[PDB]
RNA sequence: GCUUGACUGCGAGCGUGACGGCGCGAGCAGGUGCGAAAGCAGGUCAUAGUGAUCCGGUGGUUCUGAAUGGAAGGGCCAUC
RNA sequence: UAGCGGCGAGCGAACGGGGAGCAGCCCAGAGCCUGAAUCAGUGUGUGUGUUAGUGGAAGCGUCUGGAAAGGCGCGCGAUACAGGGUGACAGCCCCGUACACAAAAAUGCACAUGCUGUGAGCUCGAUGAGUAGGGCGGGACACGUGGUAUCCUGUCUGAAUAUGGGGGGACCAUCCUCCAAGGCUAAAUACUCCUGACUGACCGAUAGUGAACCAGUACCGUGAGGGAAAGGCGAAAAGAACCCCGGCGAGGGGAGUGAAAAAGAACCUGAAACCGUGUACGUACAAGCAGUGGGAGCACGCUUAGGCGUGUGACUGCGUACCUUUUGUAUAAUGGGUCAGCGACUUAUAUUCUGUAGCAAGGUUAACCGAAUAGGGGAGCCGAAGGGAAACCGAGUCUUAACU
């Protein structure tokens, strides 16, 4: 029982090789280097879920700062008020009011401010 | 146990040991498999690094070439001679213990009970060593695949089923584990039964 | 083919009940004036295999 | 039951260990022999007894005892035997025509091993102590 | 001063070694010395002073003894 | 296993048992006797086989299609539904197949006979000398000179002779058994250059022979010798009349053939590396394993948008390939120019353990026989008892004068 191994070889191949389309070069041509750029791709993309998350919520620390600071207090100061305050909107959506609602943003301030008083 | 003739519509008596005892699948599948490699021809060949044409020549030196070294021209890596592991002949039989194998023809003998596949006759028989003769009869039994099972082999019978390709003719001392499972039905005659319970005891 | 056996370890143990190996002591042949009855009388009986070196004499012993 | 129906029992066949065949196998590149070293070549491994060259076990002790030839030809017989010799009498002759000890026999004893149920009577054979008494509680003789 | 315990067969139980091994040991049987006796003695205050297996040698012992009776050779015990 | 063995690595019987197949004779001599079997050759006559051959059953309609053997619908043959071919897959179209037959001539075998060489039977004899054995040196025996029997003989010697001699593993006695120094002999056994038939959980063009093809060729070597690559148009050549550009070219465009010419001979299918033309988006102030996470704009679809889909990706965080070998490699340590095809834990026989199946104090047969995977065959092998170096004893045994 001899197993010609054409077919079944084939079909492995293009496998990584549609994965790699869009890349320079041999990257997207060549299967040894296909295949070495198409792990790597992977293993950077494990590692960014996690910076994904990491990235974002610096982006909306950063924000709330500027938002705070237009009303006269800082990050640092306008989050322990909001603690003392019992109020528990988290930095996504404090961003995203910073950005589309200033009036209420500004109500927020001021509660923070009073608990802090 | 008692086996209804059908052509008779008389009982006949057999043994419980042999008619009746619970289908081990276990056991048939081992006597069903061995029987199988047991008609398997090993005949092949292929050659080894020993056995190619050539010479013992040295391709080329050992250093000085850049090129990968090389000791046989025979190597199996280089195209054109080798196969590292070479197919000899070889036998592919197997044993069976004989209480295995006779326990096994039990159990098939009582599933087909079970599953209403043996049909049992007084007798079963052509005029003439026709075809023809043979199909008719068959038909009128609303029979097709079928394998008969006979005390004496009626040279009639057996010349009238040559040319049917689903239908069978033996006699008792010519029963296999896979003829019994392979045919849908399985005609035996009186005398034949009787046969068959010695045989197994 | 069948196994063959080393015959010099056939000559130096043998099979109990059990399934161990009895064989007899070193250093009772020669320079014995120097040697204490008390260690000489220790060494005359047989004794078994040790559980580390069984390993060893059960292979050189296939048909024991 | 039909040839497309019939299955083996589970776990009477295990698959088996193929080699070299990848990383998800398990046994893949150097296939289980580790690195280097004499184990890991094609055809080695040192033979059996091998220590090193330290003197090994088999040669270190001595050697003793010599083969009798007389202990071949010697045979032991159960009480349970007796009863298969059909006659009633149990000589060397007669214990050879059922298969029981071997044409080349030539001593034989009876020994308490089993039991005797039946009279029996035992002609040129040594019995054992315990042997005798069971044979002639049962009605047996020792001729 | 008197002596041969620098005894023979064994040995509960331990110590120490990968193993081959090596070490300590009360008590039991037989026979012994010293002491009035209880007792002590299986070498020396203790720890170095040594060499496996094979192949042979010497003495003892029918255990074996290739048709049989012997014998040769072998085994076992002591020893080189 | 018993043994042999720097008692190391290793080497390794026989007795006895089960089978296949079986067959016994002649000279060393003279009478009585004669062709008595037999074998060899040469005739003849039979039987059978080989080397050419002969006959050999039974189907149509309709649908799809280039073409029917396919689908569907009704029939028929079968001692023939082995196999092959035919415009796609045919028991009934063709060649066959089962079965039944055939030889002028040559020849094989088995017989019956003819002839020739032959020469039984009986009685009384006879019984293989430079030999057996020995000394020396070697070799062969499972047996390495060992306590070493037995066999062979290069050298030197040397008996007895049926009232005798050989062997029974040093050797001697007793007993048993056989008759050397002359010679024939079928079967069971080994093998395949070659011939025919059939088969394969054997290969299918880098495989299988080195060789599917004008291959032991081309080519290489003074020579011995070494030794390739290279298969497929179509059902049928129907293999492209004729016209046009061109050098009365190469090559191409039409026409025509065909089911198909993007089946056109550089011909089935026609992958990948590699090289082009066209379109969308990006790209000429921006520094590195070239991706990954975020993300604007543009193009094209969709949807009445609907932050949808596809392509591209300005700007930005993070980010030094893979294998191997190492205490440790982005390493300036090793390996790979790329693609496609091939390329490495197998097989046989023993032995032990685990799982699973059968049977169970039992289990199981080997060769072989056989109507052949059945059945027969229990020769054997393993287990149900151990202790001891062994004789031996035995649920015990060894040790010791004897064991608490
Ligand atoms: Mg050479
Ligand atoms: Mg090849
Ligand atoms: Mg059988
Ligand atoms: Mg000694
Ligand atoms: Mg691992
Ligand atoms: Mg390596
Ligand atoms: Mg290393
Ligand atoms: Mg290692
Ligand atoms: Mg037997
Ligand atoms: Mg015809
Ligand atoms: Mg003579
Ligand atoms: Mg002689
Ligand atoms: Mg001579
Ligand atoms: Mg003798
Ligand atoms: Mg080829
Ligand atoms: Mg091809
Ligand atoms: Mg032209
Ligand atoms: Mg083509
Ligand atoms: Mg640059
Ligand atoms: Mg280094
Ligand atoms: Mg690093
Ligand atoms: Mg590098
Ligand atoms: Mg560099
Ligand atoms: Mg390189």
């Amino acid at each position: 029982a001899r197993v010609k191994r054409g077919v079944i070889a084939r079909a492995r191949h293009k496998k990584i090789l549609k994965q790699a389309k869009g890349y320079y070069g041999a990257r997207s041509r060549v299967y040894r280097v296909a295949f070495q750029a198409v792990i790597k791709a992977g293993q950077y993309a494990y590692r960014d879920r996690r910076q994904r998350k990491r990235q974002f919520r610096q982006l909306w620390i950063a924000r709330i700062n500027a938002a705070a600071r237009q009303n006269g207090i800082s990050y640092s100061k306008f989050i322990n008020g909001l603690k003392k305050a019992s109020v528990e909107i988290d930095r996504k959506i404090l961003a995203d009011i910073a950005v589309f609602d200033k009036v209420a943003f500004t109500a927020l301030v001021e509660k923070a401010k009073a608990a802090l008083a | 146990m008692e086996l209804v003739l059908k052509d008779a519509q008389s009982a006949l008596t057999v043994s419980e040991t042999t008619f009746g005892r619970d289908f081990n699948e276990a056991l048939v599948h081992q006597v069903v498999v061995a029987y199988a490699a047991g008609a398997r021809q090993g005949t092949r060949a292929q050659k080894t690094r020993a056995e190619v044409t050539g010479s013992g020549k040295k391709p080329w030196r050992q250093k000085g070439t850049g090129r990968a070294r090389s000791g046989s021209i025979k190597s199996p890596i280089w195209r054109s001679g080798g196969v590292t592991f070479a197919a000899r002949p070889q036998d592919h039989s197997q044993k069976v213990n004989k209480k295995m194998y006779r326990g096994a023809l039990k159990s098939i003998l009582s599933e087909l009970v079970r599953q209403d596949r043996l049909i049992v006759v007084e007798k079963f028989s052509v005029e003439a060593p026709k075809t023809k003769l043979l199909a008719q009869k068959l038909k009128d039994m609303a029979l097709e695949d079928v394998l008969i099972i006979t005390g004496e082999l009626d040279e009639n019978l057996f010349l009238a089923a040559r040319n049917l390709h689903k239908v069978d003719v033996r006699d008792a001392t010519g029963i296999d584990p896979v003829s019994l499972i392979a045919f849908d039905k399985v005609v035996m005659t009186a005398d034949a039964v009787k046969q068959v319970e010695e045989m197994l005891a | 083919p069948k196994i063959k056996t080393v015959r010099g370890a056939a000559k130096r143990f043998k099979k109990t009940g059990k399934g161990g190996f009895k064989h007899k002591h070193a250093n009772l042949r020669h320079i014995l004036t120097k040697k204490a009855t008390k260690r000489k009388r220790h060494l005359r009986p047989k004794a078994m295999v040790s559980k580390g070196d069984l390993g060893l004499v059960i292979a050189c012993l296939p048909y024991a | 039951m039909r040839l497309n129906t019939l299955s083996p029992a589970e776990g009477s066949k295990k698959a088996g260990k193929r080699l070299g065949r990848g990383i998800g196998s398990g046994l893949g590149k150097t296939g289980g022999r580790g690195h280097k070293g004499q184990k890991s070549r094609s055809g080695g491994g040192v033979r059996r007894g091998f220590e090193g060259g330290q003197m090994p076990l088999y040669r270190r002790l001595p050697k003793f005892g010599f083969t009798s030839r007389k202990a071949a030809i010697t045979a032991e017989i159960r009480l349970s035997d007796l009863a298969k010799v059909e006659g009633g009498v149990v000589d060397l002759n007669t214990l050879k025509a059922a298969n029981i000890i071997g044409i080349q026999i030539e001593f034989a004893k009876v020994i308490l091993a089993g039991e005797v149920t039946t009279p029996v009577t035992v002609r040129g054979l040594r019995v054992t102590k315990g042997a005798r008494a069971a044979i002639e509680a049962a009605g047996g003789k020792i001729e």
